[PDB]
């Protein structure tokens, strides 16, 4: 509950939760006021960790402050962000196609340090883009959405590979930086330390610790034990300290002379003066964690310290000595372990609010070069920052972010579900981060370190599987960019409610119990023998005094769509991760009926999505509409919530918004108002609930195929609003100016109907393929005609016609109605880009019937395109004279191992019909530990059965047993779940009783019309002469080499000739084949293809003598 | 090998080096303008001019007079622009454009996958084609099939 | 694909070079093994062969001053065709 | 200094600018760089105009004149397989379809114009040049046949006047 | 052999390429790093397009206009030098650089 | 260097005339990348890898 | 936005490719400073260039 005008959806779940779903969007809400520095970050921020609160802009800009110049005479200083309100409301700028940003304003300082002054103003910074309350930002009027990232967070990594040729051991460290100069300590296969700086040609220890300034005493007294740093130290071939800095720097400097002063500054370059070395605030908690070397200590001085380098090689050398745990003087000891890079205490999610701070970093440097050049060049006692600061790099940076980036993704909103999915995505790939050719195997399982943090079920099942994954329910970021996850502490036995945070760490620390434990009613457990996860992943029973935690719930390890699939403990992970990524797909239907049995996660996950109104404030409604809702708070005010009818989404699919409350009502706050595309009285509808069947009929559900009742097609059941956008724009050219206008050229009258009095069509015309959207036509100049063409102008006394026709036709295969005409002008002064003179978009909608062909699913993986749409009378009906609706294959459910369907489909029926369980002498032996008020139900009545607990196989047959008459006394479907069908085509029963029941199921978006093409002739690639590519365009589908080799295996040598010359490249042969096939003759000889002439002049370019030889 | 290779053939090894450079045909770099005056260079434009400019500078530095440093740095300078030509991306740094992409030299049309052999020679598109999604046909003959 | 490729395999387990028994010794932490001929001649000795690998057993396993023929895999494993060329020619 | 601005306006953009034409270009971005530095929108044509002195016109032509083309070799897609050079409609290709239809006018026309007589059809051939491309005017017409030029203009009036019959012309009328 | 290469075909004779061959192949020396009048769009005069070196970008006319149909063909305008022509010989028609040095 | 069968036995063939002497030929079993790419034609050896 | 198609900065036309009879032209023979030779069919009635770049 706890939701107030919820719909009353009876759960199936057998324990408690304590906490609750969090706030959904929290993974990109508080990251971006994070990085602002809004007020409710900083009360939670002092809330959780107080001592420091500083935003990222404060963060850049004090890492920026101050700047000065090599004279050292003058400073520059930056303090103080600070925005105005935005400039633009929300639905304003999507319309005007302006981007939603507010104004930056930064106090900066200029003080000259030898008369003495200050120079503080307010500059303009830029324009900053901000985040909408639905958690995504508006570029150009389009909607993006920018894509958590998984990167490895820098530190020191410590790991051994065997050696085949030798059998040893071979430790090492790579102590990866942010932005700075790698260096890794080997062991190699003798026993010695290679110390490789910054990938060039090894090095021995000693060289490097003399050239800090150890003397061989010291590297004996800080290794004595170590029989390899010895070993080195007695092959280290060169003494005096200096000695060995000029090894150094020609090692780093090949191509530079050496001198003392040099090589003494420039190792304290690369890795202490921080200009040039930044290991984050991550790196240095992390560094100073796994060593040990401060405890309490604030995290500064970003850069290295000597103290760490001799710690990381002792650690390394007692790492290869087989130590357990290694003090440090000044810090307390630590385990001695080597590290992987796939746990998640090692890899770390940069968050949008990391992104953005990433993108003012690079563009702040480079204002800063211009900067400290242009505060020498200028003239002193005459300058000001508004004289010094360049913005124009600096908004240049986030406009390319923002625009032309791979993770600056365009927002994916075809239903609610993609919606907020597409936010709480992990993507391992990007800038930064590993590409997938680069993608090694290894990174791609699911590490034990996942349960709770990432989902293992949803990944994309193409070439990307396990680098883009997504949240987990109960997951919440760390402010050091990891993924804690909630916990309840056990004390002693007793189970509190104390609900702490562990990140990976404390995971493998301590140790985990399951929340489908026998918890007594008192904190304590019952049986000794508990369940419980090791460090290691292992899985053990362990007594139960040793559980000092347990998990909040079940369904935490899954994440937001997958924790919608009923019975999803039933089916395979690949059939269910095939049903997850195939419930973001389903398109938005004109009624969208709420689904019998469900999860918790229909409402939750409805009201976060934000695509439904939700009432503010409490009170009562004044006024309803189809297109406004005025409520009345309880305290004078009254507010209307404007709707959203018939917009377009980011795939063309419709998103109305109507309202659910009357006149009367009275709402509280929090309340569902108006549902949305894919919503339903509050919560989720993805799709319909259909009749099924189970069994093969003629054929025609052969191999996934599905067949459909024609109801489906006449009481519009599956059906949806497609709308599309065309665009023209009325620009300027060298020869003159272009004219949207009704003047066009040779067309009759007859197709100018449809077009009003200035171009664009009128609103409602039906349009077909081909017809004129918008009257639009060019000049062309002079050009001397054919003589035929100028005595047919003879002839007719039609005039020359200068000016050239390109109208805005609408393309081939696509109809429908004309909702709205979108048009702009340089007369209004609207934005427009240079060179364009008017702008008109014209939204083109129709209403797609369901098809066969068009893909449909439930929600386990159970795919399927549509075979046939029968007729109502030719489908197994049932005794009462209901026909089925869709009867789905039996072959595809025991191999595929998704009985998740038919556990479904049983309980679909229970709840379609309604059970009582009659309790009358007790309870029965089955129903004892249901709920209350489950003991009857009533037809239609939703159910629901949550993820990791849910209906029993014992309760299903319980229910199933007791399934009360429909009108007549009329049990159809008895305890067994199957019922005796007639065939509606021959008419005699079906000699074997066949499941039936409520199963419900999507429309996904691979539409037949989307997909189907042709093309005989059409437009030709420029460079080279083939058919173009794609239904964008006509294009042919590509006979590649697979093909090839398929036909020269049958022997077909004329069609292999045909379809490399005269079908792609000769370019005489095209024109002579066609007129030859319009005139009847044969088909000519075919000639030369014209890519081997492309080829044959570029190895006649690249000097290479190519000729062809008669004989 | 090599000197057996040149030695069998009627080939004299002087053309190794090189002294005249040949152009592609305008129609194979083409320079296509779209619809609003936004042209399109076929990126050997570039290297192209890159070459031109340095010869010319090379010759007017030998036609003025210039010592030896000036004319020498010149002739690395053409020397390593004939190489981009030829091959961008094989020695040192690879020829960037903007955006830092590297750009397309005469070596690229034809190596990898996007080269003119595996791209364009072999599998084509073709004319007289189409695609749509499938359907079980179960009334079909077995050599018959839907449309 | 190492088959097509003609690589030398990962297991590789070296063929004899003529019959005779065997000279058999397990060495420092692997094997060395060694073929007596029978007209005679030169002793091809196998020295470098991993104790991580095994003896082919066949029929009993490898046992010592057994009879091998002329081209009898020695050890367990996979052997490279260059050596079953070079040995035994075009037709095995 | 001024040898190297003088090669960086000669060398640096693909299609050659003139110098002077290079200075009104950058003049014109320092003036709208720094306006919108200091008003914070993007100025108008007229604005500009106003500003350097010049027509809006001679605005517009510098804003056409200023564009740098966009190459053929980039990644057209998010990730890169395919460039933008293989998505461009060769729109002077040859068409394929109004050839045959050109070859289909020319049989239908030639059949048309033997319909009539034969002093009428060369008066007609030559006055629109449909034998060799060469138009012949009325006093070439009026030699090549030997008599005078009113003569050849009642022909080519009584024969224009022929053809505008629609017995004529229907067989023609669809090729407009 | 065929040099508008009709479908008659025995070898493919690839050979490292001389000097001699080099400007053998070509019709004219680029000179200019020009490829196109930015205000008239017209190819420049010894650049990377001319239509001298390259031949025409329209069908049987030269670059001054003093020759419009196929009746001149294969002859070359002595004031524009271009030779009309039809206009898929910028097809194939190469073009060469003089170096200064090896 | 590695020739075919074919041209070995005819070469020797040749020059068994002519003064005699054989090339002394072993058989190789070469993997399929190199067979491919030392074949007669450059073309197919050229458009492969 | 639109469209995407673009043109050679060039008209295409098409006439009759006839061989039979052209306009009568003249060839003349230039000559480089270093022995080349090198023949321009230049028309009939054209005033022939007494320089020309070869
Ligand atoms: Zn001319």
């Amino acid at each position: 509950n706890s939701v107030p005008g919820a719909p009353n959806r009876v759960s199936f779940a057998k324990l408690r939760e304590p906490l609750e779903v969090p706030g959904l969007l929290d993974v990109q809400t508080d990251s971006f006021e994070w990085l602002i520095g809004s007020p409710r970050w900083r009360e939670s921020a002092a809330e959780r960790g107080d001592v420091n609160p500083v935003g990222g802009l404060e963060e850049v800009l004090y890492e920026l402050s101050p700047i000065e110049d090599f004279s050292g005479s003058m400073s520059l200083s930056f303090s103080d962000p600070r925005f105005d309100d935005v400039k633009a409301p929300v639905d304003e700028c999507k319309d005007k196609d302006m981007t939603y940003a507010a104004p930056l304003f930064v106090t900066a300082e200029f003080i000259n340090n030898n008369t003495g002054e200050i120079k503080s103003q307010t500059v303009f910074m830029g324009d900053f883009p901000m985040m909408t309350e639905k958690g995504t930002f508006i570029i150009n009027g389009t909607e993006r959405v920018v894509v958590s990232q998984l990167v490895r967070s820098p530190g020191v990594y410590f790991d051994e590979t065997i050696d085949k040729s030798t059998d040893k051991t071979l430790h090492s460290v790579k102590v990866i930086p942010s932005r700075g100069a790698w260096l890794e300590f080997d062991v190699d296969k003798r026993d010695t330390v290679g110390v490789r700086i910054d990938r060039k040609r090894r090095q021995p220890v000693t060289v490097l610790l003399k050239a800090l300034g150890w003397t061989s005493e010291q590297i004996v007294e800080r290794f004595g034990f170590s029989e390899i740093m010895r070993s080195t130290l007695e092959k280290d071939n060169t003494v005096g300290t200096d000695e060995a800095l000029l090894d150094i720097y020609r090692k780093l400097r090949p191509g530079e002379p050496p001198t003392k002063e040099s090589a003494q500054t420039l190792l304290e370059n690369l890795f202490f003066k921080e200009k040039r070395y930044d290991l984050a605030r991550v790196g240095r908690y992390k560094v100073n964690k796994k060593l040990g070397l401060h405890v309490g200590e604030p995290i500064t001085s970003s850069t290295l310290t000597e103290e760490d380098v001799v710690a990381t090689i002792e650690y390394l050398v007692r790492l290869h000595e087989g130590q357990t745990t290694m003090t440090v003087p000044g810090g307390v000891e630590v385990p001695v372990e080597t590290d992987d890079i796939d746990h998640f205490g090692n890899r770390r999610l940069r968050t949008v609010g990391e992104l953005i701070q990433n993108q003012i970093r690079v563009g702040m440097s480079r204002m800063e070069r211009v900067v400290r050049e242009r505060m020498t060049t200028q003239d002193v006692e005459a300058i000001t920052p508004q004289t010094l600061i360049n913005i124009r790099p600096v908004v240049a940076a986030i406009k390319e972010f923002f625009g032309t980036s791979q993770l600056s993704q365009f927002m994916d909103q075809n239903n609610p579900l993609s919606g907020l999915t597409h936010k709480r995505r992990l993507s391992a790939l990007g800038p930064g981060g590993l590409s997938r050719e680069r993608a090694g195997l290894e990174v791609r399982d699911v590490h034990p370190s996942h349960y709770g943090r990432m989902c293992p079920i949803e990944t994309p099942e193409g070439p990307n599987i396990g680098l883009i994954g997504s949240l987990s329910v109960y997951a919440r970021v760390n402010p050091f960019g990891f993924i804690e996850t909630p916990y309840r502490k056990v004390v002693d036995g007793v189970v509190s409610d104390e609900i702490v945070y562990l990140t990976a760490d404390e995971e493998d620390r301590h140790v985990v119990a399951q929340a489908n434990s026998p918890i007594d009613a008192d904190g304590r457990f019952v049986e000794p023998r508990v369940l419980v996860r090791r460090k290691a992943g292992e899985v053990e029973y362990v007594p139960s005094s040793e559980v000092d935690y347990m998990d909040v719930s079940p369904r935490q390890m899954v994440s937001v769509a997958t924790a919608m699939i009923p019975f999803l403990e039933h089916d395979d992970a690949n059939r269910a991760l095939m049903g997850a990524n195939m419930q973001r797909q389903a398109v938005p239907l004109v009624r969208s009926e709420a689904p019998l049995v469900g999860t918790g996660m229909e409402l939750r996950a409805a009201i976060d999505a934000g695509d439904v109104v939700v009432a503010e404030e409490s009170g009562v409604i004044e006024e309803v509409s189809a297109d406004y809702i005025t409520v009345m708070h309880d305290n004078g005010t009254r507010r209307t919530y404007r709707m959203r009818k018939f917009a377009r989404s980011n795939h063309g699919t419709c998103a109305n918004q109507c309202p659910i409350v009357d006149a009367g009502d009275r709402v509280e706050a929090g309340q569902v108002i108006a549902d949305g595309p894919c919503t339903d009285d509050g919560e989720m509808a993805l799709g319909k609930n259909l009749l099924v069947a189970i069994m093969p009929w003629e054929g025609h559900n052969y191999e996934d195929a599905i067949i459909l009742s024609n109801r489906l097609v006449e009481e519009d059941v599956l059906t949806s609003i497609h709308i599309e956008e065309h665009e023209i724009d009325a620009r300027d050219t060298k020869l003159g100016a272009e004219e949207i206008t009704r003047d066009i050229p040779n067309i009759s009258d007859e197709v100018l109907a449809d077009l009003d009095e200035r171009g664009i069509v009128r609103i409602g015309a039906e349009v077909r393929d081909g017809d004129i959207l918008v009257g639009k036509v060019t000049p062309k100049g002079e050009t001397e005609l054919t003589p035929e063409e100028r005595l047919l102008r003879a002839i007719f006394g039609e005039k020359a016609r200068e000016v050239r026709d390109t109208s805005l036709k609408v393309p081939h295969g696509e109809s429908g109605k004309v909702i709205g005409i979108r048009v702009f002008s340089r007369e209004d002064e609207d934005e427009l880009p240079a060179g364009v003179n008017e702008l008109v978009r014209v939204y083109v909608a129709q209403k797609r019937k369901i098809s066969d062909g068009d893909k449909l699913a439930g929600r386990h993986g159970n795919k399927g395109v549509i075979g046939k749409i029968l007729p109502v009378e030719d489908m197994p009906f049932l005794a009462d004279g209901t026909p089925v609706d869709i009867i789905l294959n039996t072959h595809g459910v025991p191999r595929r191992m998704n009985i998740g369907q038919i556990l479904e489909t049983h309980l679909g029926w229970c709840a379609h019909s309604g059970w009582k369980v009659d309790a009358a002498k007790g309870v029965p032996d089955w129903a004892a530990r249901l709920p209350d008020e489950l003991l009857e139900a009533q037809p239609n009545a939703i159910v629901s059965t949550p993820v990791f607990d849910g209906a029993q196989e014992a309760e299903l047959q319980g229910l199933l047993s007791c399934t009360l008459p429909n009108r007549d006394g009329d049990v159809l479907v008895d305890a067994d779940g199957k019922a005796m069908l007639f065939d509606g085509r021959s008419g005699e029963p079906f000699p074997y009783p066949v499941t039936v029941g409520y199963m419900y199921i999507m429309k996904l978006h691979h539409l037949v019309d989307d997909k189907i093409h042709a093309r005989s002739t059409g437009p030709y690639s420029m460079i080279t002469q083939q058919p173009l590519g794609g239904k964008a365009q006509f294009g042919g589908q590509r006979f590649g080499e697979m093909e090839c080799w398929a036909m020269q295996a049958y022997g077909a040598a004329y069609t292999l000739q045909e379809l490399l010359t005269i079908k792609s490249d000769d370019t005489v042969g095209r024109v002579k084949v066609y007129e030859a096939i319009v005139k009847g003759e044969n088909i000519p000889e075919p000639g030369i293809p014209e890519s081997f002439k492309v080829l044959l002049k570029e190895l006649q370019s690249l000097c290479l003598n190519v000729e062809v030889l008669s004989s | 090998k090599v000197v057996a290779a040149f030695q069998q053939s009627g080939n004299s090894p002087m053309g190794m080096v090189l002294d005249a450079v040949p152009v592609i045909p305008p129609e194979l770099r083409p320079m296509v303008q779209l619809d609003g005056g936004r042209f399109a260079t076929s990126d050997l434009n570039d290297l192209y001019r890159r070459v031109i400019n340095r010869n010319n500078r090379l010759k007017r530095l030998i036609d003025l007079g210039a010592p030896e440093i000036i004319v020498n740095n010149e002739k690395r300078m053409l020397q390593e622009s004939v190489d981009a030509l030829f091959d961008n991306g094989r020695r040192g740094r690879p020829v960037t454009g903007p955006g830092n992409r590297p750009l397309k030299s005469l070596s690229d049309l034809l190596k990898g996958k996007q080269g003119r052999f595996r791209q364009n020679l072999l599998g084509k598109r073709v004319d007289y084609s189409g695609r749509s999604v499938i359907v079980v046909g179960p009334q079909l003959k077995l050599h018959q099939c839907g449309l | 694909q190492e088959l097509f490729e003609a690589r030398v395999p990962r297991g590789k387990a070296p063929i004899a070079d003529v019959t005779g028994r065997v000279r058999l010794e397990d060495g420092e932490r692997f094997y060395k093994i060694t073929i007596v001929p029978d007209d005679g001649g030169e002793e091809v000795v196998y020295d470098k062969i991993s104790k991580r690998q095994r003896l082919r057993v066949f029929k009993r396993v490898l046992s010592d001053g057994d009879h091998v023929e002329v081209g009898q895999q020695l050890m367990e494993g996979s052997a490279d065709p260059h050596e079953v060329l070079r040995v035994q020619g075009p037709r095995e | 200094r001024q040898a190297i601005t003088r090669a960086m306006a000669d060398q640096a953009r693909t299609i050659r600018i003139p110098v002077h034409m290079v200075e009104v270009i950058n003049k014109l971005g320092r003036i709208q760089r720094e306006l919108l530095q200091d008003l914070g929108r993007e100025p108008t044509p007229e604005e500009l105009a106003k500003e350097m002195d010049i027509t809006p016109e001679k605005v517009l032509e510098i804003q056409q004149y200023a564009r740098e083309p966009i190459s053929l070799d980039q990644t057209i897609g998010d990730e890169g397989d395919s460039q933008l050079g293989d998505f461009i409609e060769d729109s002077e290709a040859v068409v394929a379809v109004d050839a045959v239809s050109f070859t289909l006018l020319q049989d239908q026309l030639q059949s048309v114009l033997d319909t009539l007589s034969e002093r009428e059809a060369g008066v007609v051939r030559l006055r629109f040049g449909l034998t060799d491309g060469q138009p012949r005017t009325l006093d070439e017409i009026g030699q090549v046949y030997g008599v005078t030029r009113e003569r050849i203009r009642q022909i080519e009036s009584k024969t224009m006047s022929k053809l505008r019959h629609p017995s004529r012309s229907q067989v023609l009328r669809d090729y407009l | 052999g065929a040099m508008l290469d009709v479908n008659f075909f025995d070898e493919l004779r690839i050979g490292l390429a001389t000097a001699e061959d080099i400007r053998q192949w070509s019709y004219g020396e680029v000179k200019k790093p020009e490829t196109i009048n930015y205000r008239t769009l017209k190819p420049e005069k010894d650049g990377l397009f001319c239509e001298k070196i390259f031949g025409p970008t329209r069908d049987w006319e030269c670059y001054c206009g003093k020759y419009k149909r196929v009746r001149f063909k294969g002859i070359i305008c002595e004031r524009c030098g271009v030779e009309v022509t039809r206009a898929k010989v910028r097809r194939e028609r190469m073009g060469h650089i003089e170096l200064a040095a090896p | 260097s590695l020739i075919d069968r074919a041209e070995f036995e005819a070469e020797n063939r040749r020059v068994v005339a002519e003064g005699g002497e054989p090339a002394a030929g072993r058989p190789v079993l070469m993997g399929i990348t190199k067979a491919s790419l030392a074949t007669d034609s450059w073309l197919s050896a050229a458009s492969f890898q | 936005d639109r469209v995407l198609r673009g043109s050679r900065l060039g008209a295409v036309s098409y006439e009759t490719d006839r061989n039979h009879d052209l306009a009568p032209r003249q060839i003349a023979r230039y000559r480089t400073d270093n022995g080349e030779e090198f023949e321009v069919p230049f028309a009939d009635d054209a005033e022939i260039p007494g320089t020309w770049l070869c």
